[PDB]
């Protein structure tokens, strides 16, 4: 398939960019986490980044180890995460779906076989977070052969040579960092990314959305105005559901105008 | 690109977010820019041998080999400062950081050994020190805590995950993510990214080197083995670096068999568990089916790295070194055995060694064999946990 193509080119035919909120499956357990999916989307999600619960979460801030945490208080693995990820799919066929994955996760049970599970499910994308592009050939073959985008990330501070990596070697979106750290939406990206976003746009890579520290309406519009496609939100997202555990129809109301707020924000 | 192989055959590599890619060529360099300037070899040999006081002993003993065909040596690593081979590598890593400039270090601990190691090298050396460590170690590691503490170093309680080593692990590579421009991270032993398995190996490397001197000194040839407990791996690969090219010369790793490898509580990844990729590292590592990480258990807390580093992996998969697992029971035996035999108090981690050379010898008592134990530490910090088992025992 072609979803990230495709949203892409509708949204350039809107002058929109994508708000792609992030949230880790399975939190705080699999009915409530398929409930706050599907809110996304209806309140205007573009394109859904998910996390599959991993015990040592290297390059997450404490919202969300605390929702790895939870989904494992609830008992959920892997497969359970992929018979969501088949449902998610039969309900919503354009929506891209990435995953946001660790390394052991993936290699476990051979690499190839991971991959080939994405494709039967409908995953369009997967970032391996602690693969850099130094150890990815074997990550992104293995995708490729499977139709499935493998997401690189491109750093504040990328030089030439990396920039030039990340364009050739990455589809469906260019992840870019704001600021190095781990996720959370206590810290801002305060470096201008412009440079890097032309720069990409020169090296004809996937088209880029800015990551960590989104957490407001104006970071999406500036991220779009800056020249990217888009924006992901995790952190944000994810203290929605942390503050709510306690009031689950609560908990989708407000994480209904936290995203449409946030899409609208992208409009312009 | 990197200036030497982060590989030991398939074992190794260099797994970590990319933000943290300019930290570890940083570091790659700055180390083979060192290990080519004499004035930074002058000063780690200075404060090797006046501050940690190098060598150390190569002691015979002869009253626990009685009537046997064998012949045991204990490097006494027990000697160093600090009472843990530990001490050679912070020294080293903390001339490194001031190397490239940087005036604060980040390290993990899980028993407090390491910690304490690179508090005392930080105040030597006047680096601002901050440790990680899980919570369940900080509330069981009480002395160790507070020799950090004494000497100037910030201690920082981890909650997250499992609130052990592996979770220790995970916050100073967070923290390193984020402030690596000021800040190192002292590793605290032989795994983890590269360039850490190769840079912890060379600055441990001594041990073998005046082992291998001692040992042609008082007996005029190589020794049939050398055996060293495995945690993660520094005390051994430092004992066993300077004779892989000795190819008659065993190498022989211990890992902690806890209450039995059949029992899976045990801290043996090496022959026990299955590849994986974490820390930093393509490595055999403690995981549940579904790849989640599980922790090592044994008696010793210094044995509780989930994994071990990957050149122990490699040596293994070609056939030069050889790794065994040695259970509790056995540990605390050749523990007493020592002290009353030799007058020496060993470390837990290091009785594992003792343990496996002592059935070398029983087992096959007119073999003639020529056996170098590291003792990679002293036991004082042992004698309460053996004196729990001994009393619960009888
Ligand atoms: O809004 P925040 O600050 O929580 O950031 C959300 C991040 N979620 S994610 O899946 O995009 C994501 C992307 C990359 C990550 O690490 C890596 F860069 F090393 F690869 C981790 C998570
Ligand atoms: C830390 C420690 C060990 C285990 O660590 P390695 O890296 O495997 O050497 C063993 N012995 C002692 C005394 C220790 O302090
Ligand atoms: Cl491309
Ligand atoms: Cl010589
Ligand atoms: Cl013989
Ligand atoms: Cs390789
Ligand atoms: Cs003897
Ligand atoms: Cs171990």
């Amino acid at each position: 398939m072609e979803r990230y193509e495709n949203l892409f080119a509708q949204l350039n035919d809107r002058r929109e960019g994508a708000f792609v909120p992030f949230v880790t499956l399975g939190d705080p357990g699999i009915e409530q986490s398929l409930k706050i999916i599907d809110t996304l989307i209806d309140a205007g999600a573009d394109a859904l980044e998910l996390g599959v619960p991993f015990s040592d979460p290297l390059a997450d801030g404490p919202t969300i180890q605390n929702a790895n945490l939870r989904a494992f208080a609830a008992g959920v693995t892997p497969a359970q995460c992929f018979e969501m990820l088949a449902l998610i799919r039969e309900k919503h066929p354009t929506i891209p779906i990435g995953l946001l994955m660790y390394a052991n996760l993936v290699f476990n049970n051979g690499i190839d076989a991971f991959y080939a599970r994405c494709e039967q499910v409908g995953v369009d994308s997967v970032l391996v977070a602690d693969v850099p592009v130094e150890e990815s050939a074997p990550f992104r073959q293995a995708a490729l052969r499977h139709n499935i985008a493998p997401i690189f990330i491109c750093p504040p501070n990328a030089d030439d040579d990396l920039l030039r990596q990340v364009a050739s070697y990455g589809r469906g979106y260019t992840y870019l960092l704001s600021r190095s750290g781990v996720t959370g939406a206590e810290n801002r990206g305060a470096l201008p990314l412009h440079h890097l976003i032309e720069k990409l746009k020169e090296y004809h890579a996937a088209p880029a959305l800015q990551g960590f520290g989104i957490s407001s309406p104006e970071q999406v519009s500036a991220a779009v105005r800056a020249g990217a496609a888009g924006a992901i939100s995790g952190s944000a997202i994810v203290k929605i559901i942390e503050k709510n555990l306690a009031s689950p129809k609560q908990m989708l109301a407000e994480l209904r105008s936290f995203v449409s707020a946030m899409k609208a924000a992208s409009r312009a | 690109t990197t200036l030497l192989n982060p590989y030991f055959g398939e074992f190794g590599g260099m797994y970590v977010p990319q933000i943290l890619m300019p930290a570890l060529n940083q570091l790659e360099e700055a180390f083979v820019s060192a290990q080519k300037d004499p004035e930074f070899q002058a000063q780690f040999a200075d404060l090797l041998k006046n501050y940690a006081g190098r060598p150390t002993a190569l002691t015979k003993c002869q009253n626990i080999t009685a009537g046997t065909r064998t012949t045991l040596y204990l490097k006494r690593e027990d000697l160093l400062h600090g009472g843990a081979h530990k001490t050679n590598q912070v020294l080293g890593q903390a001339l490194l950081a001031k190397r490239m400039g940087k005036s604060e270090i980040i390290a993990e601990t899980g028993a407090g050994a390491h910690g304490v190691a690179s508090a005392l090298a930080s105040a030597l050396l006047g680096l601002k020190c901050r440790i990680y460590m899980g919570a369940k170690d900080v509330e069981r590691q009480s002395p160790n805590v507070f020799r950090m503490r004494l000497m100037g170093a910030e201690v920082i309680p981890v909650h997250s995950g499992s609130a052990t080593l592996k979770d220790a692990c995970n916050e100073a590579l967070r923290d390193w993510s984020g402030s690596y421009e000021t800040a190192h991270y002292m590793l605290g032993t032989a795994a983890g990214p590269h360039p850490y398995p190769t840079i912890v190996r060379e600055f441990q490397r001594m041990i073998g080197e005046e082992t291998k001197a001692q040992i042609l000194d008082k007996e005029g040839r190589l020794p049939d083995a050398v055996i060293a407990c495995v945690g993660g791996g520094s005390n051994a690969i430092g004992m066993f670096a300077d004779f892989i090219n000795d190819t008659s010369v065993g190498l022989i790793g211990v890992e902690p068999g806890g209450h039995g490898i059949e029992t899976g509580e045990h801290g043996a990844p090496l022959k026990h568990g299955r590849v994986g990729i974490y820390f930093g590292m393509k490595a055999p590592m403690m995981q549940t089916a579904d790849g989640q990480i599980e922790e090592s258990y044994s008696i010793s807390a210094g044995l509780d790295f989930p994994s071990v580093g990957p050149q122990h992996a490699y040596l293994n998969s070609i056939g030069r070194a050889d790794y065994v697992s040695i259970t509790d029971d056995e540990a605390l035996e050749a523990f007493k055995t020592l002290c009353r035999h030799e007058g020496i108090i060993p470390a837990l981690e290091s009785s594992h060694a003792l343990a496996h050379a002592l059935k070398m010898m029983r087992e096959q008592p007119e073999k003639e064999q020529l056996l170098v134990v590291n003792l990679s530490g002293r036991g004082d910090k042992d004698i309460f946990t053996v004196h729990d088992i001994l009393k619960a025992r009888g």
